[PDB]
RNA sequence: UUGACCUCAAAUCAGGUAGGAGUACCCGCUGAACUUAAGCAUAUCAAUAAGCGGAGGAAAAGAAACCAACCGGGAUUGCCU
RNA sequence: AUUGGCGAGAGACCGAUAGCGAACAAGUACAGUGAUGGAAAGAUGAAAAGAACUUUGAAAAGAGAGUGAAAAAGUACGUG
RNA sequence: CGAAUUUGGGUAUAGGGGCGAAAGACUAAUCGAACCAUCUAGUAGCUGGUUCCUGCCGAAGUUUCCCUCAGGAUAGCAGAA
RNA sequence: UGGAGGUCAGUGACGAAGCCUAGACCGUAAGGUCGGGUCGAACGGCCUCUAGUGCAGAUCUUGGUGGUAGUAGCAAAUAUUCAAAUGAGAACUUUGAAGACUGAAGUGGGGAAAGGUUCCACGUCAACAGCAGUUGGACGUGGGUUAGUCGAUCCUAAGAG
RNA sequence: UAUCUAGCGAAACCACAGCCAAGGGAACGGGCUUGGCAGAAUCAGCGGGGAAAGAAGACCCUGUUGAGCUUGACUCUAGUU
RNA sequence: AAACUUUCAACAACGGAUCUCUUGGUUCUCGCAUCGAUGAAGAACGCAGCGAAAUGCGAUACGUAAUGUGAAUUGCAGAAUUCCGUGAAUCAUCGAAUCUUUGAACGCACAUUGCGCCCCUUGGUAUUCCAGGGGGCAUGCCUGUUUGAGCGUCAUUU
């Protein structure tokens, strides 16, 4: 999704999947939508893509595989990445001091 | 360099320009802080490295 | 490194903690910016109360389970109980919750009566016409205060 | 600043050079080159344990205490004897604690406040303010802290009907609600016997 | 002789100027600059580089461009004109 | 004291605003108090200064030394009415700074915007 | 003196760079009369002048084009207003408030309804 | 012969779009070592700094393939615990 | 959440060897091939009223005179 | 001192790398691992320093253990409560 | 000692702070006070609060100043002298006269690299030239670089891309 | 050259300074004690002394400090099979 | 005895300490979201009557237009009944333009102010050569248009 992304840098990456296999490769066909496209503007159903937050998604992690490799998953076998790592890490390493200490 | 780029002989021109001292009516400016041309550059001194 | 009677003091400052202290000077600050935020909110949506109607749920646990406290919003089948729909009970400011179940009698007729006695306190103006001028309550939970059975 | 003393590359030269072992900064030809930083004896290095912003500010108080406090300044109030070594002229008043009609409270303009304190018997104070500003003597004087002045009689009221207002631009005398009764200003300075006006309602209240 | 001697053999250019960043600073037999990477896309700043960012960041020189848009925005980015003619 | 929260009472800021005002911020800073009289048949208690007014100086050591103005300084801060010079010991007059604070307006040039500055304050024109 | 703008706008085309030219001359002329005199301040009047003109005839120019391409889409890219690139890449305001017809249908079938407590 | 279609091209084709800056905060990847362990190798520093990629006014997460074992709670986030 | 940007307000903060490196033409002068390194330097007087003029000296300048409240404020200028 | 010669300009090799008719030589006065910046205020049982007065009390270099013998822990001596 | 709350309706342009004082007094001392001189604008006593609070040392940091000391030194490139002029002032400027030297792999005439206006003229000597200076590659003000043929531009080399 | 003069004019070093013998002393004192002695200020040399200066000794020891290198030290590892 | 050394005082020096001031910093809080292929950040070179900086700006160059204010700027010079005014200002505001050469830089290139090509137009006798002026020519990707390529393939036609 990344490489595609970057070839492609006018389009966000939606979703990828598995289409193929063999030793040394692996084949994904990616799917992307046009954000400047007025058909796709148009819908409301998609013009959520089109919206800046959502520009290279996949460089952040943010379709499908992204959130598998970050972990964002419910459960307690999550308890590390459940609204990203850096961010918990951040929060349970912070000295949380108050005006009236505690 | 007797054979010098262009753009090292713009490098030339703003060298004589600057090249001179503060301007005397400088002086009677109010509230004038600047007393002499701190800017102020020498080949005798140092070197502009272009 | 270690000397005299005193207890084995475990603090975890091994890490350089210094750049991810946070120390909350804005306390005061962040009070009055949400008193603030309230206060727009509420002028904003007048005169609805600034918050929607939770139910009375039985907390969870052995611990907690003698306490019973104000749970997300009304299951369906309450909401129905109380002859309503969940759509409409949501624009007039019910809670609705649709993953919880409803499988106590006491629990059930406590939030059915609770929803009965909203409707019954609410009013709700027509979409079209002149609504009537009313004053506005800020705070739903505290007109129905969650009650110890 | 964090990084104060720190926007440097200074490095120590060691020993073998004549030199001291504090780190030096490097570079060349600028005076500041081959100069002492990084450490705390040094021009421009940092300060010896910088000041940090997580320092106790705030202290922690028990409610019962401070509440004890208000109640010792308040009744520290009743006693003329505190109030005059605090440094307030009650000399003359006839009664303490002075009580006033609780129509003082609906007063709206300054000029009929002012001169109802006058009448009450807070004008010899209220003179001894706005005649004691003085300029403040060092450094804290161009930090917005310009003037000092004593501070007059402290007004109770129960319900304000304009007299927060009227008294808000006069000088000393400040108004304080019976039922807030902030011990800041019954105390200042931990001095006991601050001089207060009571309404007539704030004294049937305060019971 | 590593010093005096041979400090007389230097007279040539390692670096010369940049296009970019106008510094002497644009290494000839590498063709690439050594202050602003050139001709890399990516203007060549490390964080390690604390000092080196604040001498070559926005608002560094004139703000051609970026001065005004605070402006704008505060106005709306409004566009026409005004009105009134005169006192 | 300062009950609205925009306006500052630090004495850096205060300071610095009134050293860098511009041109039109020095303008209304160069206040000038009209006389008892002009404030009798005008009903304003200071007025903004202007290049053609008859002032008359009542503090300072040209206390009591009527002029007109002859140029608002408003880089200084200042104004140079004439007539109320110092006479540099070589012969040469070089004028007094004078804050308009400290003059008083003894006469008007009223234009038509000043008519109407009179008018916006409160000015009954007589 | 020195020309003002509005009076410019007022003249045509033609002659509005006839006088174009009569500026840029008299301006040669006090260019070449500026290093004799050992102070020409009128100089800045002219150049001021000619900066006020062809602004006018710029101006003119572009409010012709606009009524060249007045109501029609695909404005130059000069013309058409200089908001921001983060804006022009920003969902316009009808079509942000453009919402699937399920949507819509629960929208006005359910709509937020206004209510109060009579406490 | 002539029309298609499928795929793949070209065009200074019509209309668009991406790059770069900043980077305090945020989302990932990569990723050390000094240090501590009175040595040092697991460990620690640290799933950190540096490096790289990507956005916004916040971002991320987000409406359970959840927590529980209770008279059960009920998206996410943050604070006190 | 925010030590960036813009705007705003405060401080039991620092007060020109401090506080930002930078109160000032500061990321400036300057050094380095380069990456980079990187200072010092505030205050006359209310206002220049910045010492007209005379004399000695080639001149600087001094001595006088003079302004100025003060020249034990003369731009090498608060105090020193 | 006519060639394994010397030298100019261009060019290539970049740090655990380069290059070396080999000395661990040279690699911008830095070389048995360049320079620059950051992690970094790295670490140290080691050296030096450690800013006012007066009053009262006032030692120790020993026990045991330790990769311990330039140090700690413990007991001892001391002060204060 | 820096600052904070209170108080002395404290002190102060008729002089606060500061600074100097082989002048006085108090305290064992840390220090405090007073007198005298300069000085020009704020500053104290007491009850508390707070800290970036007390220096002789750290081959301490920065700045400055000493003895050394009018000392070492200004001794490679064989070497200068006389007169006149300018100029206040000449060992050093200019001219002339001599005497010399580099001795054509020169201290000459040009250029590549590099430098960048030093080239040239006029005015001038506050700094600089190791002494001096009237001179200057210094200071101030200006002037100065003309190409169809000289090169760059074009070509390719090792290479880069 | 040094020397002297005219002009210009540093640096190293410096607790304070600069007479010895003997004693003792941290066991080789300019200072302490006992004696000898001791008369301003100096100039040129000089090389006895100031355990003279130049470097937190480079030789040696210690450090639970590193680094270069080596190997049938321990543990791994690119590569290859 | 002087000279010299040392000590102290007065005055004078060297130096910038102390004290006082502060358009600066710093920390905290609050609010807002705002760069760029419509060309950003940065840089280079220029622009003022007399400017080297700083500040502002770009051959319209310490800026022009629009708006508000209402009579200046200021060191000198100059202009200044421009003054009862669509009108001064190194004014503010700022919505219109200009915005050199660059720079993600975008015709190729760049250690060069190099080399180009296309269109329109003006001139030199001129579709072709040389100039002048104006406007263009980057890459990747998307939608569509046109022209296409492939016995990949279908139908049709002898």
């Amino acid at each position: 999704e990344e490489r595609v992304g970057r070839r492609a840098a006018n389009l966000r990456v939606l979703n990828s999947y598995w289409v193929n296999q063999d030793s040394t490769y692996k084949y994904f066909e990616v799917i992307l939508v046009d954000p400047q496209h007025k058909a796709i503007r148009r819908d409301a159903r998609y013009n959520w893509i089109c919206d800046p937050v959502h520009k290279h998604r996949e460089a952040r992690g943010l379709t499908a595989t992204g959130k598998k490799s970050r972990g964002i998953n419910k459960g307690h076998k999550f308890n590390n990445t459940k609204a990203g790592r850096r961010k918990t890490w951040k929060r349970q390493n912070t000295l949380s001091l108050w005006r009236y200490r505690k | 360099a007797a054979q010098k780029s262009f753009r090292i002989k713009q490098k030339m021109a703003k060298a004589k320009k600057q090249n001179r001292p503060l301007p005397q009516w400088i002086r009677l400016r109010t509230n004038n802080t600047i007393r002499y041309n701190a800017k102020r550059r020498n080949w005798r001194r140092t070197k502009m490295n272009i | 490194a270690i000397s005299k009677n005193l207890p084995i003091l475990k603090n975890h400052f091994r890490k350089h903690w210094q750049e991810r202290v946070k120390v909350h000077f804005d306390q005061a600050g962040k009070k009055v910016s949400r008193r603030n935020a309230r206060a727009t909110r509420a002028a904003k949506i007048a005169p609805r109360p600034l918050d929607l109607l939770r139910p009375v749920v039985r907390a969870p646990t052995v611990k907690y389970n003698r306490k019973v406290r104000a749970g997300r919003g009304f299951t369906l089948a309450e909401v129905k109980a109380a002859g309503l729909t969940a759509a409409y009970a949501r624009t007039i400011g019910i809670a609705v919750d649709h993953r919880r179940q409803n499988r106590n009698q006491e629990i059930f007729d406590a939030n059915v009566q609770r929803l009965k006695e909203y409707q019954s306190k609410i009013i709700v103006f027509p979409r079209n016409g002149k609504a009537p001028e009313a004053e506005q309550v800020l705070s739903a939970a505290a007109t129905f205060p969650i009650a110890q059975p | 600043s964090e990084k104060a003393g720190h926007q440097t590359s200074a490095e120590s030269w060691g020993t073998g050079r004549a030199v001291a072992r504090i780190p030096r900064v490097g570079g060349g030809g600028t005076g500041r080159s081959g100069q002492g930083a990084f450490g705390n004896m040094c021009r421009g290095g940092r300060m010896f344990a910088p000041t940090k912003t997580w320092r106790k500010w705030n202290v922690k108080v028990n409610h019962n205490e401070k509440r004890y406090a208000t109640a010792s300044a308040i009744a520290a109030t009743a006693v003329a004897s505190l109030v005059l070594a605090r440094g307030h002229r009650v000399e003359k008043i006839p009664e303490i604690p002075l009580v006033v009609s609780t129509d003082l409270e609906s007063i709206q303009k300054t000029k009929e406040a002012v001169a109802a304190l006058k009448a009450v018997g807070a004008h010899s104070d209220l003179l001894k303010v706005l005649k004691s500003k003085k300029l403040r003597a060092g450094k804290g004087k161009y930090r917005n802290r310009r003037w000092t002045q004593r501070r007059g009689p402290l007004v109770v009221y129960a319900e304000d009907n304009g007299i927060v207002k009227a008294l808000r631009n006069v000088p000393g005398v400040e108004t304080a609600n019976v039922a807030s009764l902030n011990l800041l200003q019954l105390a200042p300075g931990a001095h006991l016997g601050r001089f207060v006006i009571w309404t007539e309602a704030a004294f049937t209240k305060l019971d | 002789g590593k010093g005096t001697p041979s400090f007389g053999k230097r007279h040539n250019k390692s670096h010369t100027l940049c296009n970019r960043c106008g510094r002497r600073s644009f290494h000839v037999q590498k063709k690439t600059c050594s202050s602003c990477g050139y001709p890399a896309a990516k203007t060549r700043s490390y964080n390690w580089g604390a000092k080196a960012k604040r001498r070559h960041t926005t608002g560094t020189g004139r703000m051609r461009y970026l001065k005004h848009v605070s402006r704008r925005f505060k106005n709306g980015f409004q566009t026409g004109s005004a009105s009134k003619a005169s006192a | 004291a300062k009950q609205s929260l925009d306006v500052s009472s630090d004495r850096r800021k205060a300071r610095k605003a009134y050293f860098t005002a511009p041109s039109s911020q020095r303008r209304v800073l160069l206040s000038a108090p009209l006389s008892k009289e002009l404030r009798a048949q005008y009903g304003i208690k200071a007025l903004p200064i202007r290049r053609d007014d008859e002032v008359l100086v009542v503090r300072g050591s040209k206390k009591g030394q009527e002029g007109k103005i002859s140029s608002v300084y408003r880089l200084k801060f200042a104004v140079q009415v004439d007539k109320v010079t110092k006479e540099k010991v070589n012969g040469a007059s070089v004028p007094i700074n004078l804050h308009p604070s400290k003059l008083v307006i003894t006469k008007l040039h009223l234009d038509k915007d000043r008519k109407a500055l009179i008018q916006r304050k409160g000015g009954k024109l007589e | 003196a020195g020309v003002k703008a509005y009076e410019l706008r007022t003249k045509s085309k033609e002659q509005l760079a006839s006088q174009l030219v009569d500026l840029k001359k008299e301006l040669a002329e006090l260019k070449v009369q500026k290093l004799s005199r050992p102070s020409l301040p009128k100089i800045k009047t002219v150049r001021k002048s000619i900066a006020c003109v062809l602004t006018v005839i710029n101006e003119q120019q572009r409010e012709a084009v606009r009524q060249l391409y007045k109501g029609k889409k695909y404005q130059p890219k000069d013309l058409r207003a200089k908001k921001t690139r983060a804006l022009r890449r920003a969902l316009t305001k009808f079509e942000a408030s453009q919402v699937t017809e399920k949507q819509r249908k629960k929208q006005i079938a359910f709509p937020q309804r206004k209510y109060a407590i009579k406490a």
